[PDB]
């Protein structure tokens, strides 16, 4: 059994989003559903609780007054309405089914099945492509040793950016780091690699980095300055 | 009103290796206790129900033992896929929302590995554009515990370099970390020697990286 998961995007401040799962491979009617979510860098959070027949519901205090949870036994779809975003609220929101009983043993106060997840975005940025600068291997680089060698890609927004090497020919010791987001909104990433230092004296290094929200596709030769 | 508290905040085990997690209730909650895996990308996956009994499908060296407020998951012998954030949840009737734990990482144990450590002074072409980034790369290490200090003509610097940190290897179980200061380019202009001292277990010392600008 399925639930399918839609909706989420990115928006401002005090705007508003609407989530959706669509039942699949059981009856929606017969069970209470959930909605949870989490924060980057926090762990799991309950959100809030439909009965399966809509008439009775509950929402967690942080979500009380600006979340709305509904259903549709009709169109077996499960319903967040979430108006007056804040940026704490920026999150991968996940619906859940509660838990079968089976005759005596088994409880409803799991969750057994769940939507995929999708994410939320709530930021006062605006989509901007990031710069892309060379981390330059170091003069100091020299045959026997190891070198570094890398991409910085700076104040984009939103997540997320692909970064590959030699267009996928290089996968060997890439390191492409999460994104920090930058007290000014935008995020901020680096990918690197090592590589023989020998290699500096024979091998093309190129970062291909693509940002697909702001179109836009850089391609940088990183070499020794 | 109910609290769970699960530890250790990481679990280290060797692949073959036997590991419990533990979960305790801030109060009883009789057998109304469920674990959950969750890996990056995808959605937290059921465990164990009802503080001992196994999810659909899930394989018999995962066991919930438990009751009232002391709760554990034991793996008995870490497999490579089994690495990832665990969760225990609880619920009842009325009132009716979920609590979770704050989540246990298992990671794979290995031999302590040093980073190999590199710094970046700003590119010319972003200087251009009022900024100067430094990055300081520490490469390949186990455990994941480190620490990165930037100094600026030895003055300690706060509050205007972040870190990010890469998931665990796939192929050699090391971590990988990235540390950027971030100046005017002003600021930047007025300092002469920037430094990354880096201190990991795998190091004998701490490691200074610098350049003169």
């Amino acid at each position: 059994a399925q639930l399918v998961e839609s909706g989420g995007g990115v928006v401002q401040p005090g705007r508003s989003l609407t989530l959706s799962c669509a039942a699949s491979g059981f009856t929606f009617s017969s069970h209470g559903m959930h909605w949870v979510r989490q924060a980057p860098g926090k762990g799991l959070e309950w959100v809030a609780v439909i009965a399966s027949h809509g008439n009775v519901n509950y929402y967690a205090d942080s979500v009380k007054g600006r979340f709305t949870i509904s259903r549709d036994n009709s169109k077996n779809t499960l319903s967040l309405q979430m108006d007056s975003l804040r940026a704490e609220d920026t999150a991968v929101y996940y619906c859940a089914k509660e838990s079968d009983s089976c005759g005596g043993d088994c409880s409803r106060f799991a969750f057994d099945v769940w939507g995929h997840g999708t994410m939320v975005t709530v930021s006062s940025a605006s989509t901007k492509g990031p710069s892309v600068f060379p981390l330059a291997p170091s003069s100091k680089s020299t045959s026997g040793g190891t070198a570094a060698l890398g991409c910085l890609v700076k104040d984009y927004f939103p997540e997320p950016v692909t970064v590959s090497w030699n267009s996928g020919a290089l996968t060997s010791g890439v390191h492409t780091f999460p994104a920090v987001l930058q007290s000014s909104g935008l995020y901020s990433l680096s990918s690197v690699v090592t590589v023989p230092s020998s290699s500096l004296g024979t091998q093309t290094y190129i970062c291909n980095v693509n940002h697909k929200p702001s179109n836009t596709k850089v391609d940088k030769r990183v070499e020794p300055k | 009103e109910i609290v769970l508290t699960q530890s250790p905040a990481t679990l280290s085990l060797s692949p073959g290796e036997r590991g419990t997690l533990s979960c305790r209730a801030s109060q009883s909650v009789g057998t109304y206790l469920a674990w959950y895996q969750h890996k990056p990308g995808q959605a937290p996956r059921p465990l164990i129900y009802d503080a001992s009994r196994r999810a659909t499908g899930i394989p018999a060296r995962f066991s919930g033992s438990g009751s009232g407020t002391d709760f554990t998951l034991t793996i008995s012998g870490l497999e490579p896929e089994d690495v990832a954030v665990y969760y225990c949840q609880h619920r009842d009737s009325w009132p009716p929302g979920a609590t979770f734990g704050g989540g246990t990482k298992v990671e794979i144990k290995r031999t302590v590995a040093a980073p190999s450590v590199f710094i970046f002074p700003p590119s010319d072409e972003q200087l251009k554009s009022g900024t100067a980034s430094v990055v300081c790369l520490l490469n390949n290490f186990y455990p994941r515990e480190a620490k990165v200090q930037w100094k600026v003509d030895n003055a300690l610097q706060s509050g205007n370099s972040q870190e990010s940190v890469t998931e665990q290897d796939s192929k050699d179980s090391t971590y990988s970390l990235s540390s950027t200061l971030t100046l005017s380019k002003a600021d930047y202009e007025k300092h002469k020697v920037y430094a990354c001292e880096v201190t990991h277990q795998g190091l004998s010392s701490p490691v200074t990286k610098s350049f003169n600008r």
